[PDB]
RNA sequence: GUAAUACUCACUUUAUUUAAUGUAUUAAAGUAUAACUGCGUUAAAGUGUAGCAUAAGACUAUACAGUAAGAGUGAGACCUAUCAGCUAGUUGUUAAGGUAAUGGCUUAACAAGGCAAUGACGGGUAACGGUAUUACUUUGUAAUAUUCCGGAGAAGGAGCCU
């Protein structure tokens, strides 16, 4: 269906190629799959030689870590804020590999420090995927704090 | 060519299996096993060729399905198993024992032992590295994992198994000044003494004082000294004298 | 932090973990530095500095494995490559003389040497696996162009 | 069919998967369908409804060797100027998806790069590549479907299950 092979593309000079052989399923792809946010749901891959590959199409109350303090705690995923290759998927709500999202802040015990002290009043804060979620089926990541924050913040909406 | 291959053919077959290029076209494939593709053969052509004991394929099963072949104190029902270097075979009747290790002319030999010998069997480290809960190990060539062993044992010393209770009993160092046998490479077969070791290459005194290099991974020591002699010696005892004195004994040497 | 190079993600290195609340030296300390082969140096330029590259040896992910050749720069429009020109000489062993063969290798240039390395001098390169479509091998050190016949004055005595 | 991505040789794979083999580490009551018995169907090829129908079976995880395979880098190889300019996912940067895995392998955003009289880009072949082996020789030429190793296809094309 979806091959990964190299021998239909141009030389280094420019001049055409052409071919000698069919299709292989050594070099074999998939498709997308983009998560969501919903209620939850996993389904099951099989690959090369056994080795059962998770993917999950809709993911909720992914788990995150406080730096600050070590510990680590679930909270529920509600916006998404940026998205590095492609600003669509902000307003289609897919959680991929490094986008930062809104969370929950309910279960968090914080510290008090200035700059997360003024969301702490209402029930959100930040954080960063850093999980492949189509491949691993769940999403970790870490909470914004320090520079880091002065780092994303300027790529807002505003 | 979707898949693995399992067809051999008797031209490409290795030549020190000593196999005749006549009226056959294929050849026994072996299995998996811990040695490697070239220190192995099949144990169907030792019943056949080297010892002789049987004539045809009928008798094969015979021997075999009767339990007396004791490879590494084990026996073994299977025709496909592969006799790799430096194992002692045995049959349980007629006490007889044989320790596989090359010729001379890079040919397989079958030497028979004493049963003070028939206890114990050698081996090199290749690799030693600690595993999971604090416990240390060591890895030899054919594949045995040991515990618990001397931490005066290095990664390229050479063990002594006692192939019985499956214990690491002696070990004889790596130095300069020992005596060694040689597996592979263009020249197999030596036995020779150190006298000077590289990095990469170790250079070597023959019995008859001549010189080779030969890297260390095609090397055994199998004692640290001219006295130790941990095994038996072939009867030439390695020393492959070259083509000028076999030029020198058919004719007399040549007066000067 | 450093706006010499344009980021779409916060630059950090990796594996190198602290407390978000750092100082600038106490960034400064922490940057890994990878181990080389023998015969070459890490330059003075790969530690002061502050960039982060994917694909810089020095402070970097890929590992340089095989052999080592050698060549001529050609060009230096783009950015983060050159082009090496490598020649060579066969032998035809029925007219028994020789010819005169060249290639191009497109390599990957480190941020360290900036101002440094101008058209026509040698450089001495790595080959690493596979980084880009035409892109295999790394620059690891340079030598400036040969300075034999010149107009020298007396100052310059 | 393919003039090189195929083949030969020298290197890398810390960038990867492996049933059957060897040595070791670990863990341990309930629930279908067949064959059988019995009613049938159509020119043929095959198929259906019952007997709460009824059996054996199914609901541990990893290391290191060992075989097998995938993926890269570089060098070599027929005739033609009445074929002198060619290339736009084409060359590079950042980011993501996908694969067992490196990689414009695919997609967003930006930039203008990449190759050539040391022959690029085109056209032809009554072109499967090496090799064991034959001739003729003063530094080497010519044949090699034929023995063996390697690659591709099952009227022509495409797609997929286990
Ligand atoms: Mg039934
Ligand atoms: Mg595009
Ligand atoms: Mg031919
Ligand atoms: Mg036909």
């Amino acid at each position: 269906g979806i091959n990964h092979r190299g021998e239909h593309k141009r030389k280094k000079s420019g001049g055409k190629s052409v071919l000698h052989r069919k299709k292989r399923n050594n070099r074999r792809g998939s498709q997308m799959a983009a998560t969501k946010v919903g209620s939850t749901k996993v389904v099951e891959k099989r690959a090369r030689g056994g080795n059962k590959k998770y993917k999950a199409l809709r993911l909720n109350e992914g788990e995150f870590l406080y730096k600050s303090g070590n510990i680590i705690n679930s909270s529920k995923i509600i916006e998404v804020m940026y998205h590095p290759t492609n600003n669509d998927y902000v307003r289609t709500n897919t959680i991929t590999k490094s986008s930062v999202v809104k969370i929950s802040s309910e279960g968090i015990k914080i510290q008090d420090e200035e700059d997360l002290k003024e969301m702490y009043e209402k029930g959100y804060l930040y954080a960063v995927i850093n999980s492949r979620p189509g491949q691993v089926g769940k999403a970790e990541g870490e909470i914004l704090q320090g520079s880091k924050l002065e780092f994303y913040t300027n790529l807002f909406k505003k | 060519t979707g898949g693995p291959r399992k067809h051999l053919n008797r031209k490409v077959a290795p030549t020190s299996w000593k196999l005749d290029k006549s009226i056959g076209t294929y050849a026994i494939r072996p299995h998996s096993g811990p040695h490697k593709k070239d220190l192995c053969i099949p144990l169907a052509y030792v019943l056949e060729k080297f010892l002789e004991y049987a004539n045809n394929r009928k008798e094969i099963q015979i021997i075999l399905k009767s339990k007396n072949i004791k490879i590494n104190g084990k026996i073994i029902e299977k025709r496909k198993y592969p006799v790799g270097f430096g194992d002692v075979l045995s049959i349980i009747k007629t006490d007889e024992h044989y320790r596989v290790f090359y010729g001379v002319d890079k040919n397989f030999t079958f030497i028979k032992i004493d049963k003070e010998e028939a206890n114990f069997k050698l081996a090199k480290v290749t690799n030693k590295k600690v595993m999971y809960e604090n416990v240390p190990y060591i890895f030899t060539n054919d594949g045995a994992c040991f515990k618990y062993c001397d931490p005066a044992i290095n990664i390229n010393d050479t063990v002594k198994i006692d192939l019985e209770t499956r214990l690491v009993v002696d070990y004889v160092s790596f130095k300069e000044g020992d005596v060694v046998f040689v597996m592979r490479g263009e020249d197999t077969g030596r036995v020779g003494i150190i006298k000077k070791i590289q990095n990469t290459t170790v250079i070597c005194e023959d019995l008859s004082n001549k010189e080779f290099e030969t890297s260390i991974d095609s090397m055994i020591v199998i004692g640290d000294n001219e006295e130790s002699l941990l095994i038996s010696l072939p009867e030439e005892k390695g020393i492959r004298l070259t083509a000028l004195e076999e030029s020198n004994l058919k004719f007399g040497e040549i007066v000067e | 932090i450093d706006t010499t190079l344009k980021y779409k993600i916060f630059p950090e290195q990796k594996g190198v973990s602290l407390d978000p609340y750092a100082t600038a030296e106490e960034l400064k300390a922490s940057r890994r530095i990878n181990e080389m082969r023998e015969g070459f140096t890490v330059p003075k330029t790969a530690i002061d500095a502050t960039y982060i590259d994917k694909k810089c040896p020095f402070t970097g992910d890929v590992k340089v494995t095989g052999k080592i050749f050698e060549g001529v720069v050609y060009k230096m429009k783009a950015d983060k490559t050159i082009v090496v020109r490598i020649n060579r000489l066969v032998y035809n062993k029925k007219y028994r003389r020789y010819g005169r063969r060249h290639t191009n290798v497109s390599t990957h240039m480190s941020p360290c040497f900036e101002g440094l390395i101008h058209v026509g001098d040698t450089v001495i390169c790595g080959e690493t696996r596979r980084l880009s479509k035409t892109k295999s091998s790394v620059v690891l050190d340079f030598r400036k162009k040969s300075t034999e016949g010149n107009f020298k004055r007396l100052e310059d005595f």
